[PDB]
C-alpha cells in the first residue's frame, strides 16, 4: 500500500485504529496517554479515465445503443447541459469541444494543435458559465477556476502546478475571464502554441507540458454590448489572442415575446420537475457518453480529395466576403 | 567450492570467470589496453565500464551476483585484477623495480549498472545493491575520520600491542599484552595513535527536475569513502553509483536503545562526468599556410563547364525570382522572406581599411507572426544549409552558455578552455528560437556581437576580446491595430537594431492558400516522397555551388551608382535610425553580389529597399 497516498488527495482510507506507546517521556504522561495513530489497510481515493482503455469488448454493445438511433451528433450535442434551454448550436460545438483531435506531427517534427479553444461571449444572463459547470462537470480530467480566482501563481508549478498544468489532456474553463488582469492572460496567451509553459523565474527553469483545451466564459465591455460600437470594441481583448480562438461564440440578448414564454416554460417545468426533457427526448447519460467520446477519440481520420479542394475554395470566399465588408 | 554465507558468490570460481574475462573487445555490442595505461601512472582506481560482463560470455551471471550482491563482489574483482596485474608483470619479466608496484592498493569502481528509478521508487526489500542516482548537492560536510586499525594501551607495562577493527565495531581483550601482566584494570585506548580512513558526507536533493510538484525534494545522504571523499563540490546534478545501505540510529538518547527504524544512506562505490561552402577571408592563413607543408582538401573546387553553366544561369532575368523559390521547396509562399534569407547567404563585403574595419557581411534577421507560419521550419532549413552555423532555443541558453565554458578537462584532470555558442557558430549563420523569450542577462550578450562583431571576454582565467563574426536569425512570437513597434515587445533600441525585421502577416492572397494547402496536405499522396514543388524549375546541388562561388569570386562596390537612391531611401523612411541606412547599403550589396555584378546598379537597390518597405505594407493592418 506504500506510496498509493499523495499529498492533497481526499482519501477513504481505512485501517485498525491504533496507540503506539509511548517510548517515553513516561514521566509527563501519566498515564498512559496514548495519543495513537492509523494504520493503513485498504485505500480508495475520491476522483481516480480515456483515452486509456484496451476493450471494446462487449462494452461496444454499451456504445451502441447509442449508436443504431442515428443522429449521433446532434443527440449528443443536446445531451450536453440539458440543464439550460437553448443554444443548441453552442453545446453542439462543445461536443466537439469535448471530443477534440487529431493534432498532427511533421515528421521532422513539431506538432500542431491538436484541439479546439471555445469562448463564450455576452451578458450578464444567457447562463454561460453554467455550461462550463457542465462541462467540467462531465470531461474527465476537467478544472474549473475563475480570474481572481486563479492566481497567476495558480496556473505556473511553484517549487515547494495547478490549472493549467493540474488540467491537461483535458478541458480547463474560465470565468470573469476579463478580470484576470495581465500576467495571466500571458501564459494562457503562450498556451495556444500548445505544448508549452515556459518559467524562467528563480529557482525554476524547466518548461513543463499544458496539453490543456481552454474554453474561456468572458463579459463584454460594460454594460452589455454596446451596439453604438463596433466589434472589437465592445470586446475588450487583444486580436493577438482571438486570432488563437477558433470559435467564438458570442451570446446576446434581445426580448423576444414569442421565445421567452418557452424558455420561462422551460424553468417553470423545472424547477417543478427535475427531469427535463420529456414528449420526446432520451438524455444521455454522462457516464456512457463519456464511453462514447472515449471510444470517438481512437480514430485519427483523414481528408479526402474533394472535401480539401472545397475547404480552400470556401475560405477565399470567406476572406474576400469577410474584407469585402470594410473595416 | 568454498561457499560463503548468504551472499552465496563462490571463491576460486568466480575469480577465474573474470581471470579470463581478460582480453576482450569483442564483442561490444580496452579491455588491457587501458589496464597497460593504469600500469605506470599508479593512480590505480580501475574504473571499468558495466557494461561488459552483459550479454558477454562467461560471466553472464557475474553481473547479476555484482548487481544483487556488490558487496563481495568488489573485494574479489580487487583481488583478482590484483593477482592479474601480477600475471601481467611476469609476462613482461623484471617490471617498475621490483615487487612493490604489486603491493599498492587497488580497487574497482563500477558504474551504470542498469538504469534506476529515482530514490523514491526503492523498494526496502533491496538493500544491498548498486543503485544509480542523480540530484543536486547541498553542502560537502567537514571530514570525519573513521577507524581502521585500533590502538591500546594499558598502565602495565605499558604495552603496545594493538588489534585491528575488522567489522564495525571495536572489542579489546580485557586482560592482557605481554606478559603476563594481565592485571584485569580496564585497557586504555590512545585516542590520536590509531590509524584513519577519509568519510565525507554528500547530501543530495532527489532530481529537482523530477518531482511530485509541488512537494519539495527528499534528502539522500551518501557518504562516499577514501578517494573519493573531496573530490567534489556542490549542486553537481549529474549522476552517482554505489551500494544502498540501511542502518540503525541510537535514539533517546542514551538508553542505548535502537530507534527501530533504520536510517538509509547510500556507500556510493563510484561517482561519474560532467553535466554549403565556407568563406575565405574566414580562412585566411589556412589557405595561406597549409599551403607551404602542403596538404589536401579543404576549399571545394569546381570543374570547368559546371562553371560554364553558372555563368550562363546568371543571364536568366528570372533568377532572383527562381533562387527565391528554391531554398525552401517545402515551404509555401511568403516569397520575401525566402529572399532576404537568401540574400542573407550572400551577405555584405568585408572591408578591413588600413587596419581595423571589419564591417564584415554579416545581416541579421528577426522574424515575427502568428503561429505555425513555418517560421522554425526555416530556422532547420537555413541551419542544415550553412557549414558552421548552431541552433539554440530560447531560455535554454545563458550568457554562460553562448561563450568561454572554463570547464575542468576530466581526461587529464585539467581546466581547459570551452569555445561558447555564439564563437562556434563564427562564420555563416546562428538560428534562435524564442528570440523574444531570453532571459534578461542574456540579449546583453547580443548588443556586443551585433555592434562590435566580436565579443569581450575580461572573466576568470583568460582575458581577451575574440572574434565571432556571425549572421543571426531569430524567431519572435507575438504576445490589428495597437503599436506594432509595442507588440513585439522588445526594447526597442535592441528591436531597431537588426537589418531585416519580418512580420508576417496576410497578403490578401486567396490564390495562396489554395496552393499552400495544395503543397502541404499531400504526403498525404503520394506515400513516397517525390519531386514536392513540381512542376516547379528548381536547382537542387546547383545553388550550393553556385552560392559558393557568389561568394568567394565576387566582392561588390556601390560606386557612384548607389549612393543617391540609398540615401534618398532613407530619408523617405525618415520622413527610425541610421542603422536602417547601414542595413541598405549591406543588404543591397548582397543582391549585387549575386547576379556576378563586380559593381552595384542605380537599379537594385529598388527592391533592397523595398523589402525593409515589405514589412512596412504589413505593417499597416
Amino acid at each position: 500500500l506504500v506510496r498509493s497516498l499523495s499529498p492533497g488527495d481526499i482519501v477513504d482510507v481505512t485501517g485498525i485504529f491504533l496507540p503506539a506507546p509511548y517510548t517515553g517521556f513516561k514521566a509527563l504522561k501519566a498515564g498512559l496517554l496514548t495519543e495513537t495513530y492509523l494504520e493503513a489497510q485498504f485505500v480508495r481515493q475520491h476522483k481516480k479515465k480515456f483515452a486509456s482503455f484496451s476493450l471494446t469488448s462487449d462494452v461496444e454493445e454499451r456504445v451502441m445503443e447509442l449508436i443504431t438511433s442515428g443522429d449521433v451528433y446532434n443527440r449528443l450535442a443536446k445531451s450536453i447541459a440539458p440543464e439550460i434551454y437553448g443554444n443548441l448550436d453552442v453545446k453542439k460545438a462543445l461536443l466537439l469541444l469535448l471530443v477534440g483531435g487529431v493534432d498532427k506531427r511533421v515528421g521532422d517534427g513539431m506538432k500542431i494543435r491538436g484541439d479546439i479553444n471555445v469562448c463564450l461571449m455576452g451578458d450578464p444572463g444567457v447562463a454561460k458559465s453554467q455550461l462550463l459547470k457542465a462541462i467540467c462537470k462531465i470531461s474527465p480530467r476537467g478544472v474549473y477556476t475563475t480570474g481572481k480566482g486563479s492566481s497567476g501563481v495558480g496556473l505556473t508549478a511553484a517549487v515547494m502546478g495547478g490549472a493549467l498544468v493540474l488540467a491537461d489532456n483535458g478541458i480547463c474553463c474560465i470565468d470573469e475571464f476579463d478580470k484576470m488582469d495581465e500576467s495571466d492572460r500571458t501564459a494562457i496567451h503562450e498556451v495556444m502554441e500548445q505544448q508549452t509553459i515556459s518559467i524562467s523565474k528563480a529557482g525554476i527553469n524547466t518548461t513543463l507540458n499544458a496539453r490543456t483545451s481552454i474554453l474561456a466564459a468572458a463579459n463584454p465591455l460594460y454594460g452589455r454590448y454596446n451596439p453604438r460600437l463596433s466589434p472589437l470594441d465592445n470586446i475588450n481583448l487583444p486580436a493577438a489572442l482571438l486570432s488563437r480562438f477558433d470559435i467564438l461564440f458570442l451570446m446576446l440578448d434581445i426580448p423576444s415575446r414569442d421565445d421567452d414564454e418557452k424558455l420561462a416554460e422551460h424553468v417553470t417545468y423545472v424547477h417543478m420537475h427535475n427531469k427535463q426533457p420529456d414528449l420526446d427526448f432520451t438524455p444521455v447519460e454522462p457516464s456512457k457518453m463519456r464511453e462514447y467520446i472515449a471510444y470517438a477519440k481512437t480514430k485519427r481520420p483523414v481528408m479526402s480529395e474533394a472535401v480539401n479542394d472545397y475547404v480552400v475554395q470556401a475560405y477565399i470566399r470567406l476572406r474576400q466576403d469577410s474584407k469585402r465588408e470594410m473595416d | 567450492l568454498r561457499i560463503i554465507w548468504g551472499t552465496n558468490v563462490s571463491i576460486q570460481e568466480c575469480t577465474t570467470n573474470f581471470r579470463n574475462f581478460l582480453m576482450s573487445f569483442k564483442y561490444k555490442f580496452y579491455y588491457i589496453k587501458q589496464l597497460n595505461e593504469m600500469r605506470e601512472l599508479g593512480t590505480s582506481n580501475l574504473n571499468l565500464d558495466a557494461r561488459n560482463l552483459l550479454a558477454y560470455k562467461q560471466t553472464e551471471d557475474l553481473y547479476h551476483q555484482l548487481l544483487n550482491y556488490p558487496q563481495e563482489v568488489i573485494s574479489i574483482m580487487d583481488q583478482t585484477i590484483k593477482d592479474c596485474m601480477v600475471s601481467l608483470i611476469v609476462d613482461n619479466n623484471l617490471d617498475y623495480d621490483l615487487d612493490e608496484i604489486e603491493t599498492k592498493f587497488y580497487k574497482v569502481r563500477p558504474y551504470n549498472v542498469g538504469s534506476c528509478k529515482g530514490m523514491r521508487e526503492l523498494n526496502p526489500n533491496d538493500i544491498d545493491k548498486l543503485i544509480n542516482l542523480k540530484g543536486l548537492v547541498l553542502r560537502s560536510t567537514p571530514v570525519i575520520p573513521d577507524m581502521k586499525v585500533a590502538f591500546f594501551k594499558c598502565n602495565v607495562c605499558d604495552h603496545t600491542m594493538a588489534v585491528e577493527i575488522d567489522r564495525g565495531v571495536i572489542q579489546e581483550p580485557a586482560r592482557c599484552e605481554r606478559i603476563d601482566c594481565n592485571e584485569p584494570n580496564s585497557m586504555s585506548l590512545i585516542h590520536n595513535r590509531c590509524s584513519f580512513a577519509d568519510k565525507q558526507v554528500i547530501k543530495l536533493q532527489e532530481t529537482p527536475d523530477f518531482v511530485p510538484d509541488g512537494q519539495t525534494p527528499h534528502s539522500i545522504s551518501l557518504c562516499v569513502y577514501d578517494e573519493l571523499v573531496d573530490s567534489c563540490r556542490a549542486g553537481d546534478r549529474i549522476e552517482v553509483t554505489g551500494t544502498f545501505r540501511s542502518i540503525p540510529i541510537r535514539a533517546n538518547s542514551r538508553q542505548r536503545v535502537l530507534k527501530s527504524l533504520y536510517k538509509t544512506y547510500v556507500d556510493v562505490v563510484h561517482v561519474k562526468k560532467v553535466s554549403d561552402v565556407d568563406t575565405s577571408t574566414i580562412e585566411q592563413e589556412l589557405m595561406q599556410n597549409k599551403v607551404d607543408h602542403n596538404e589536401v582538401e579543404e576549399v571545394r573546387q569546381i570543374t570547368d563547364q559546371d562553371l560554364a553553366k553558372i555563368r550562363e544561369v546568371a543571364a536568366r532575368e528570372d533568377l532572383y525570382s527562381l533562387l527565391a523559390r528554391s531554398i525552401a521547396p517545402s515551404i509555401y509562399e511568403l516569397e520575401d522572406v525566402k529572399k532576404g534569407i537568401l540574400l542573407q547567404l550572400f551577405g555584405g563585403t568585408n572591408k578591413t581599411f588600413t587596419k581595423g574595419g571589419r564591417y564584415r557581411g554579416d545581416i541579421n534577421i528577426l522574424l515575427c507572426g502568428d503561429p505555425s507560419t513555418s517560421k522554425s521550419q526555416i530556422l532547420q532549413y537555413v541551419h542544415k544549409i550553412t557549414p558552421r552555423g548552431v541552433y539554440t532555443s530560447g531560455k535554454g541558453s545563458s550568457a554562460v552558455g553562448l561563450t568561454a565554458y572554463i570547464t575542468r578537462d576530466v581526461d587529464t584532470k585539467q581546466l581547459v578552455l570551452e569555445s561558447g555558442a555564439l564563437v562556434l557558430s563564427d562564420g555563416g549563420v546562428c538560428c534562435i528560437d524564442e528570440f523574444d523569450k531570453m532571459s534578461d542577462s542574456t540579449r546583453s550578450v547580443l548588443h556586443e556581437v551585433m555592434e562590435q562583431q566580436t565579443i569581450s571576454i575580461a572573466k576568470a582565467g583568460i582575458i581577451t576580446t575574440l572574434n565571432a563574426r556571425s549572421s543571426i536569425l531569430a524567431s519572435a512570437n507575438p504576445i490589428p491595430n495597437l503599436p506594432v513597434t509595442e507588440n513585439i515587445d522588445l526594447p526597442p533600441p535592441l528591436l531597431s537594431r537588426f537589418d531585416l525585421v519580418y512580420l508576417v502577416l496576410d497578403k490578401v492572397d486567396e490564390k495562396n492558400d489554395r496552393e499552400l494547402a495544395k503543397h502541404l496536405t499531400n504526403l498525404y499522396l503520394e506515400d513516397k516522397p517525390e519531386h514536392i514543388s513540381q512542376d516547379d524549375v528548381l536547382p537542387v546541388e546547383f545553388l550550393t555551388m553556385y552560392i559558393s562561388y557568389a561568394k568567394e569570386h565576387i566582392h561588390p562596390i556601390i560606386t557612384e551608382a548607389a549612393k543617391t537612391e540609398l540615401v534618398r531611401a532613407y530619408v523617405g523612411m525618415r520622413k527610425a535610425t541610421t542603422r536602417q541606412l547601414e542595413s541598405m547599403i549591406r543588404l543591397a550589396e548582397a543582391h549585387a553580389k549575386m547576379k556576378l555584378k563586380n559593381v552595384v546598379e542605380l537599379e537594385d537597390v529598388q527592391e533592397a529597399v523595398r523589402l525593409i518597405r515589405s514589412a512596412i505594407k504589413d505593417y499597416a493592418t
